[PDB]
């Protein structure tokens, strides 16, 4: 029969896989695809050839099953098939572990029938069944003095943790993850790393991040977790920043900094991963792409950055955001276009362009909605809920008051908090106006409904991060003082006392901080900041000059943006009034004379 | 309750146009509300993490081993067995045995029915 060696089958079985790698980037086209898959088909295959047809050491037979299971994960579907395969190989390691060192093989078995083949799996039912017997073999390797099992355990224990993030059991996470880090090694680059995964799994699910979390993250040093590591760490910082509304720029300074001492480390080590060294034969590979070479993380440092600027919108600012946001994309497309081999799978290689393409799509997002802020009107999908949000906004800016586009979009599962929250603090204000407009009768109907949405807001907030968003918590308080209290409202809601004095000290707080001349800093938020103002100077404000100065601000700050002009005619009166009362003639007819430009472009 | 807004004249005051910051709201969506959804899940993703084995076999020059090498359409469980590999979402880009030795060429070419692989998506 034909025949070949031993280690020319095992070569072979090499070859078609590398070569395979080689390519991965060049498939356009079904031909291309099937040459690919033709190659690994072959590989695999051979690797079979040995494992079935010649007696195999404990060693060759553990690594020969690994590097074909590693093709069998990510070539193929067939992962009951690799299961087959470790559970033999496990079984088989097991009764030569008294007479020979196979523990690193063993404990590779259980990776990945545990974190690499769940993961890929992606089924809750599978899932379900990984947690449930990573936690007994934790519970059984923690009972074992040895150094070795312990740090194992440690492992294992984090591939718990990213089993119950992918079942969605995020008290379970936040237990386990307190629980991991808790037995670590303080300072360590283990321990950081971890601690890195948990600040990013608080932010993906806007929970409220810890203060020894915080504060772990900032103790992160870079010369112990190596530059990759650290540039992860500096990426989170940034989008702290980001959700709590923060101040960036010292935070780009650190980026600055950063990349000018570590870019080359970033760029020389481009492909290799990170490699961190819980123990002496205990590595994890630790690859994300996107942030550990140098070009895809300055990409997505000039997103972050941009996006942080479209609330500023029309100043320079939004003017970064207009400019900045066209060549991330356009980078984007070029790292799309240019992406190289290697040795990964070609279905790596399609993950990261697929996570490329979701930049595009946020490139778009954010165009449309910092045009939406400047004009006042509506004219992409990489989040769920984006789409049919803007479509609602498109109907509220059309008078349509967008009840049922808000309520359907905050009550889909699918969908984040925020996007919710959005949507019921919108689809609040226009039951608020109602309520101010409506006649007594439709009053019954429309109240219980402020009411029923206003919990509803309480509720989700109070489990998110938001809550300390001063944007956010300061457009809380605006929306219920405008809702409870003249002349803000015709028909104010009821509210204790207790409730007014309340939200009156929280108004306090930010319009003392933020009034036309400290986390109750307001970003330049048009809208908002004149609301601020507006509800500051007419609840808070004694002093006629002062009084004056605020409104004449604020009815010249409506010019700013587009849909503007009922907001600047309603503190247009309000202006005019203060005029009247301060018996400046001149500015009476100017303000008469706007409020009458007014009438006219909105009666249209 | 008494204002002096609402008691005074003004244009538009008769005019179908709200007289009260709430009722201006209405048709304005609080659009500095700038959804961040998506942004953080981006740095965390894609992202592996691996176990690297580096442990080299069929070194002994002595080795005396060798191998022989001449080796559905309904629900099944003898699917476990067959091969189905992973249609991309994409294309990587807009003749691969080039590069291959000559064995590999030669064996790849004996076995070329085998090659009928079948590729499917999630």
């Amino acid at each position: 029969g034909d025949k070949l060696s031993i280690s020319q089958v095992y070569h072979l079985a090499q070859e078609y896989r590398d070569h395979a790698y080689s390519i991965a980037n060049k498939i356009g086209s079904e031909e291309g695809l099937k040459q690919y898959y033709g190659l690994m088909n072959m590989s695999i295959q051979m690797f079979q050839l040995l494992k079935t047809k010649c007696t195999l050491s404990v060693l060759e037979d553990s690594k020969v099953t690994f590097e074909m299971v590693e093709l069998l994960i990510q070539e193929t579907y067939n992962f009951d098939l690799a299961e087959l395969y470790i559970s033999s190989l496990k079984e088989r390691l097991q009764t030569h572990q008294s007479d020979t060192d196979l523990v690193e093989e063993i404990m590779r078995c259980e990776f990945l029938l545990l974190h690499d083949l769940p993961l890929m799996r992606d089924s809750k039912f599978h899932y379900k069944i990984a947690l449930r017997n990573c936690n007994e073999l934790v519970q059984y390797m923690v009972n074992l003095q040895d150094e070795l099992y312990q740090n194992w355990a440690s492992v294992f224990q984090y591939v718990g943790v990213m089993l119950c993030i992918k079942l969605k059991q995020h008290r379970r996470v936040k237990t386990s993850f307190h629980g991991l880090l808790s037995q670590c090694r303080e300072k360590s680059q283990w321990k950081w790393f971890l601690n890195l995964c948990y600040v990013n799994y608080l932010l993906n699910e806007r929970f409220p991040i810890p203060e020894d979390a915080l504060q772990e993250l900032r103790s992160t040093e870079l010369h112990t977790v190596g530059p990759e590591l650290y540039a992860w760490k500096l990426a989170l910082e940034m989008v702290i920043q980001l959700c709590k509304d923060g101040n960036i720029t010292d935070h780009l300074n650190e980026f600055k900094n950063f990349f000018d001492t570590n870019k080359q480390s970033l760029v020389t080590n481009e492909g290799k991963g990170c490699v961190i060294k819980i123990m002496p034969r205990i590595a994890l590979k630790v690859e994300l792409p996107m942030i550990f070479h140098y070009k895809e993380l300055k990409n997505i440092l000039l997103l972050l950055q941009s996006v942080s600027y479209i609330v500023n919108c029309y100043d320079e600012k939004g003017n970064f955001s207009r400019k900045f946001l066209p060549k991330v994309y356009s980078t984007t497309q070029k790292l799309i276009k240019n992406i190289a081999a290697g040795g990964v799978s070609m279905n790596e290689l399609d993950s990261r362009i697929q996570t490329y393409k979701s930049i595009l799509e946020f490139c778009e997002f954010y165009k449309v909605w910092e045009q939406t802020l400047l004009k006042g009107a509506v004219v992409l999908g990489p989040s769920p809920g984006y789409v049919r949000l803007l479509q609602a906004m498109k109907v509220q800016f059309e008078g349509g008051g967008a009840v049922e586009e808000y309520t359907r979009l905050a009550q889909s599962g699918g969908t984040s908090s925020e996007v919710k929250m959005i949507s019921l603090l919108n689809c609040y204000t226009v039951q608020a106006a109602r309520v101010s407009r409506c006649s007594g009768d439709k009053q019954g109907e429309l109240v219980e409904q402020c009411n029923k949405v206003w919990l509803q807001v309480e509720k989700l907030l109070q489990e998110t991060d938001l809550q300390f968003n001063p944007i956010w918590e300061c457009t809380v308080t605006i929306l219920w003082l405008f809702s409870h209290f003249e002349p803000f409202s015709w028909n104010p809601l009821p509210c204790s006392d207790k409730q007014r004095a309340e939200y009156v000290s929280k108004l306090r707080e930010f319009y003392s901080s933020n009034k036309f001349v400290n986390r109750f800093k307001l970003k330049k938020a048009l809208l908002l900041q004149i609301l601020v103002n507006y509800l500051g100077g007419r609840m808070l404000e004694h002093d006629l000059g002062e009084i004056y100065a605020i409104s004449a601000k604020c009815f010249d700050m409506c010019r700013q943006q587009g849909g503007m002009r009922k907001v600047q005619y309603v503190i247009g009166i309000w202006h005019l009034m203060n005029c009247t009362v301060a018996m400046r003639g001149k500015d009476v007819a100017l303000t008469n004379a706007k409020l009458e430009a007014l009438v006219k472009q909105i009666t249209s | 309750l008494y204002f002096q807004s609402n008691a005074m004249s003004y244009p538009g005051k008769d005019k179908n146009i709200p007289g009260r910051i709430i009722e201006a709201l209405e048709d304005l969506p609080l659009s500095y509300l700038v959804p961040k959804d998506g942004l953080a899940a981006l740095v965390n993703a894609p992202m592996r993490v691996s176990l690297p084995f580096d442990k080299t076999i069929f070194t002994s020059a002595d080795d005396g081993r060798d191998v022989n090498i001449n080796v559905s359409s309904i629900k099944n469980e003898a699917e476990k067995e067959r091969l189905v590999f992973k249609r991309p979402s994409n294309f990587t880009s807009s003749n691969f045995l080039e590069g291959l030795s000559p064995l590999a060429q030669s064996v790849l070419s004996t076995h070329k029915g085998l090659n009928d692989s079948i590729n499917i998506e999630k």
